[PDB]
């Protein structure tokens, strides 16, 4: 539309696009975030609402692979039972809507597999530091 | 039901600091649209000088406009200005600040003839 | 190449369906106006001015503005508020006592009897020995015989305490403007043609809603926001009788109300800076209240919701309309809040018509009750001041809400009675284009790349 | 003073000196932002907002080259007609206040050219890490 | 016991167990710190006092030579007079309290030597970017 | 000759407890984090201006 | 208007570990200041011992000292202790603690003769 | 333990001004009799034992 050729525009813009086209604009989606005599009750709890997210998402990445990369490549290999798709199909054809419905199952042992391959790689990176 | 006005100078001197602003009623700045500058010297086409965006886009201009061209976005008072540094008698042209949307600039400003004069 | 690793991307644009608080907004200028003669400006944060309505493509989200959540929300916010903006004033508690009343002096028939009764009773003073005797006007809906002589009393005076509202705080509609915190985002549906439930294939997101002004009304709700081009109905299943069915039409209908009678108030000292304000003298002709509406215009809204009405219910089909059919007071009548005074202005003069398959103004009478309860709690109830002058009010008709009667046994007519129910059918009127989402980012997705170490 | 030679002292004490000498004490102004029946209240609206403006601040340093590194150099170039000094003479001869007064023009610019060098570098990287 | 063999349970469960044991499951110790009309008074003040601590140890890292890397090896010696007991012994003799009971006399000096090794790294890194 | 007292007639009163005192204990303002107090600790100083100190 | 006032031992067994402490009033422990530690032999001139700082500076001493010189400071008390390891009979000194300023070392503490005997 | 009050009560709500109920004691129905508690005698007996030893 108006952000054609140059492809952006504001935040969830992206949200109708595919998802290889969504891949390009991340950094405003996480950026409005954390941003943005009873009642200051419903506004801290607001606050401190979003910040407990942000923070639960910043220390889930840094338990990861990466700190604050925000793609980031891994070790851990892809069960293709899970997708079942065609690989390069799935970033010009769907939705990260319709994504997100076909993992539904497959979510919480993903989690667990990035954790177990990035303490494996510290024990491995620390017997390397540890032998030289 | 989007209203665009331009304001400021008509007369300038070559080789000075040009800059315009625009208000907008009728709408928001920071929506899906590209708020734009272009230009038309007299009796002639019209030349696209460039435009920003009220979402978090970097500014593309045309690189015929020699980087001399800052287009600066006012949130805070539902504006965005024009600039061209070291004018040119050459550079006379009616101006116009539009708004590319999901349509092709729909509102326009009026459009104001700079007449850059010695 | 068929070695997939993963990938995590965070700030992934995909969002959920969730019911978290919301965030107040209110206008700056309403904020220019000192010390809060409506409520709550320092308790609402003020509104950027022109926010991101930033528009979505190829996007299709499905509404419910039945089981919607923040309609809830915004009942417990306005109930709360309400509440919120009495306690600084005034208790009545001294009020309840014998009243002496009788008629006002007025040239009154025997068969209409005297709405406006004079009444004159004991009241303490700010000192405590001394008492004064103080006379009053009170409305029929407000004095009960306590039991010759002919002595009322209050009508709350055995069930709850009553508050007198400050003149200062007024009951006008200030615009409110929901907004969601960090984290949350707001779908508005922009379908022209939406009723209600259902995919709405052209959405748009935005961080606050409209000006929503919040109106107190049972039926023929007041200046909200009409449709584009149609006048559609909303139901949660028009085939259901026991479901409301909001309509809201195009063209606002302008309704004039007034009370005539000129008032003076009348300040009497309870105690020791207790003000209570009664009705003094009736300057001038004692008339009725009433409220207006152009018939032509009426007429022809009216052919338009029958011309609507006959898509959900065949085409030969005969439609007319009924008055209330009982209950209490402020669902019989059509209820609001003109210049801070309450009015219960009946609605027989509208709803008389039949409608086959093939200058002039409506006057309504209404009646002026001084103390109310609404919301229907068990031990509240406020008094309302009484205001000076001849009183008077425009404002722009937007939707009624109907309800359908029970028809069975093989009828072709089928009947619609303005029936207001719940306050909350008014902001389900409002709300039907929002919802609140809540933002995931993190999404993982397999892809080609594997970390080296 | 009492801090030449080993030149450190507390916090906001580099101010007043030249940005060259307070660009090795650093730690402790970044240090002293975070830490430190109705006036709970203010406290507590007090505690999130300092929370909230550290929270921006990592945001802003994390969605840039660096996550906490807290000295960054980066890929975006300069241009000469903000600065427009000598540049040897800024470091012994300007102060940080004097600095924010010379560049409050040429600001919010730079956070995008640093936003587009940092996706850049990001989908260079996808890229790198793609093909190999 | 239950875990024998696959040596892992639920947080505080390498408690009893020696430190070598232990190292190998701190993910979890770092996950249950942050996540989980007056009383809405004391369940802020206690959620803001969670993530105050929180983000003070993440900034304690950050400001050292690991952001999230949660093993990090540095470039700061060891003074055997704090430790003087035989390596390998701790890690299969001492239990966390019984080392944090050791060495709590020798703390505190170690952060101002992590906070050196950090800036004197990033001067060196500087020096040796600009000259490149 | 009968009296009142003065503010009966304009609010009510309330008796100051003879717990709480009047008295003044110190209070020190503080500023919360990322904020600092500058002092200026000039000797010569009549409240606007530039504070060389 | 500050005062420095040390405590501690004077006299105190060879090869053993020496702890003086000396307690800071008039002012604050965490100024623009290194409170330290500055030695005299008797008979003989000054010899500066080390200091410490109110800030985040790590303590540096003399390197004669042979790294057997701790310097504690105790914010909560108002407080700055020195430290000496393995002591001899000849560093018998009077010791003093005092505070580097804008100025050099204004308000010291009275200095006590510290006579490591046998 | 079994506790009982065995007088049986009437409740009677007066109204002490708008809104303001109070809960007074009407009539006795019944026997007027004390209220009283029981234990178990071997059971406590035992108890006791239990705690001496
Ligand atoms: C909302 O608005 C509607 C519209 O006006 C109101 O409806 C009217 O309500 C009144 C009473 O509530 C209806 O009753 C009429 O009263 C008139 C006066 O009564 C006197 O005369 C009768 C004898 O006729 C005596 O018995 C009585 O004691 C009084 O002395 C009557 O004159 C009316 O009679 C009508 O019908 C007869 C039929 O034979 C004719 O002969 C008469 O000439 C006259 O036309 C009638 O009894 C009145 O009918 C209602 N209006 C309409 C149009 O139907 C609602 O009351 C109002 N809502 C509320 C809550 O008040
Ligand atoms: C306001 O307060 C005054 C003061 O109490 C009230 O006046 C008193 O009312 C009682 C009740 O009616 C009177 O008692 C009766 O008086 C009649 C007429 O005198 C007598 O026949 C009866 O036997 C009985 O005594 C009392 O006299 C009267 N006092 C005065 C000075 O008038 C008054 O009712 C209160 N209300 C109003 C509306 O004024
Ligand atoms: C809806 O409209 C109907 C008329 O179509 C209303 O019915 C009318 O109701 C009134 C009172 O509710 C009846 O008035 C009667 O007046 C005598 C006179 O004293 C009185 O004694 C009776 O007890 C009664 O009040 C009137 O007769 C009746 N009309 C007919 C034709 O029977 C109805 O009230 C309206 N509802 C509302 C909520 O306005
Ligand atoms: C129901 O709707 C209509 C408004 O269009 C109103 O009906 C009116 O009812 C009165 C009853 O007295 C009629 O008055 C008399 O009717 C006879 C015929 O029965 C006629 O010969 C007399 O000359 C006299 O007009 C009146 O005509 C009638 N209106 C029409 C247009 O026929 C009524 O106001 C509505 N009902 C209620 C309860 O509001
Ligand atoms: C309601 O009252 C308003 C009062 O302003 C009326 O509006 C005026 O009506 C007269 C008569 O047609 C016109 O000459 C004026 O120009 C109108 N003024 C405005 C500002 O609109 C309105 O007509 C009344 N409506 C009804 C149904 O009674
Ligand atoms: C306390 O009262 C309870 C009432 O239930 C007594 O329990 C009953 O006692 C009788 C008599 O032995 C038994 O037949 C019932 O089976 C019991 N019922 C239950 C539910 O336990 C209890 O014995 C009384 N205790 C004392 C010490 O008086
Ligand atoms: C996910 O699991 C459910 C069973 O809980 C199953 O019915 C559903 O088909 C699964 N989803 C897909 C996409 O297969
Ligand atoms: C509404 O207007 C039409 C057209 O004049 C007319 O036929 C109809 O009777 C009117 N309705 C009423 C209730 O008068
Ligand atoms: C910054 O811009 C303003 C115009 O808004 C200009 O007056 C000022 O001179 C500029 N600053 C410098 C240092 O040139
Ligand atoms: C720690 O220091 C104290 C003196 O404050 C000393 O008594 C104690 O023995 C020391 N701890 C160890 C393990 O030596
Ligand atoms: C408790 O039981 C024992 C055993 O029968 C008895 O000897 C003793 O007297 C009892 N205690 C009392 C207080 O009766």
């Amino acid at each position: 539309a108006v952000g054609i050729g140059a492809v952006f525009l504001g935040f969830l813009g992206a949200a109708g696009s595919t998802m290889g086209a969504a891949s390009m604009t991340l950094t405003v989606q996480a950026r409005n975030l954390l941003s943005g005599t009873v009642w200051g009750i419903k506004q801290l709890q607001a606050r401190v609402l979003a910040v407990e997210r942000y923070l639960r998402d910043q220390q889930l990445l840094g338990i990861w692979g990466c700190s604050g990369k925000l793609i980031c490549c891994t070790n851990v290999p892809w069960n293709s039972s899970w997708s079942n798709r065609n690989l390069s199909e799935i970033w010009d054809n769907m939705t990260w809507l319709q994504w997100d419905k076909e993992i539904s199952n497959y979510t919480q042992i993903i989690y667990g597999l990035l954790e177990e391959s990035q303490n494996q790689q510290e024990k491995n990176e620390q017997d390397l530091l540890a032998l030289d | 039901q989007v209203q665009l006005v331009e304001s400021g100078p008509g007369l300038v001197r070559p080789s000075e600091t040009l800059s315009l602003t625009c208000a907008v009623s009728g709408a928001s700045i920071r929506t899906k649209a590209w708020w734009s500058w272009i230009r038309q010297p007299p009796g002639k086409g019209l030349e696209w000088i460039g435009y920003v965006s009220g979402g978090w886009d970097l500014p593309n201009y045309n690189p015929s406009l020699k980087n001399r061209v800052i287009i600066l976005k006012d949130t805070s008072l539902n504006q965005f200005s024009l600039r061209l540094t070291s004018v040119t008698a050459a550079d006379t042209a009616l101006y116009y600040c539009a708004r590319e949307g999901p349509e092709d600039f729909d509102v326009w400003g009026p459009g104001f003839l700079v007449t850059v004069s010695s | 190449a068929e070695n997939l690793w993963v990938t995590v991307y965070y700030g992934v644009p995909v969002w959920k369906d969730a019911e978290t608080t919301l965030f107040c907004a209110s206008d700056a200028k309403a904020y220019e106006t000192e010390k809060h003669n409506v409520w709550a400006t320092h308790a609402c944060v003020p509104t950027d001015p022109n926010p991101q309505e930033i528009h979505l493509e190829n996007v299709t989200e499905e509404f419910n503005m039945w089981k919607n959540n923040m309609v809830e929300q915004m009942h417990t916010d306005i109930i709360s508020l309400w509440d919120q903006s009495l306690k600084p004033c005034v208790k009545l508690t001294p009020l309840c006592v014998t009243l002496q009343c009788t008629n006002v002096t007025n040239n009154i028939t025997d068969d209409m009897r005297g709405e406006l009764k004079n009444c004159s009773f004991n009241m303490t003073t700010e000192l405590r020995d001394k008492k004064q005797k103080v006379y009053s006007l009170f409305y029929r809906l407000d004095v009960v015989q306590i039991n010759s002589n002919k002595e009322y009393r209050l009508i709350n005076c055995n069930t709850s305490a009553c508050t007198q509202a400050c003149p200062k705080v007024s009951f006008e509609p200030i615009p409110i403007h929901y907004c969601a915190p960090a984290g949350f985002a707001i779908l508005k549906c922009k379908d022209k043609k939406f009723n209600g439930t259902g995919p709405c294939p052209s959405v748009s997101t935005v961080q606050c809603t409209h000006g929503i002004k919040p109106v107190v009304s049972t039926q023929l709700l007041l200046n909200g926001s009409l449709a584009e081009e149609e006048v559609m109905i909303r139901s949660e299943n028009i085939t259901n009788n026991a479901k409301n069915i909001l309509v809201q039409f195009n063209t606002p209908v302008q309704i004039n109300c007034t009370r005539p009678n000129n008032n003076t108030r009348k300040s009497i000292r309870i105690g020791p800076g207790q003000a209570f304000y009664a009705t003094g003298d009736i300057i001038g002709d004692i008339r009725q209240a009433h409220c207006n509406v152009s018939k032509a215009t009426w007429n022809e809204t009216l052919g338009k919701v029958v011309k609507q009405l006959r898509k959900h219910f065949g085409n030969n089909t005969i439609i007319r309309f009924a008055n209330s059919s009982g209950g209490d007071l402020e669902v019989t009548t059509h209820s609001f809040n003109c210049g801070g005074e309450f009015f219960y202005c009946n609605t027989s003069g509208l709803f008389n018509s039949t409608w086959i398959s093939n200058n002039d103004s409506i006057t309504l009478p209404c009646r002026i009750k001084q103390i109310i309860n609404m919301w229907q709690r068990i031990g509240q109830c406020m008094y309302a001041p009484p205001i000076q002058g001849v009183i008077r009010c425009v404002s722009n008709i937007t939707g009624l809400i109907l309800t359908r009667d029970g028809g069975s046994t093989n009828s072709t007519t089928e009947t619609f009675r303005p029936g207001g129910g719940d306050m909350r059918d008014n902001w389900r009127s409002e709300l039907y284009k929002y919802k609140v989402v809540k933002i995931e980012p993190l999404g993982v997705a397999p892809t080609r790349c594997k970390r080296r170490v």
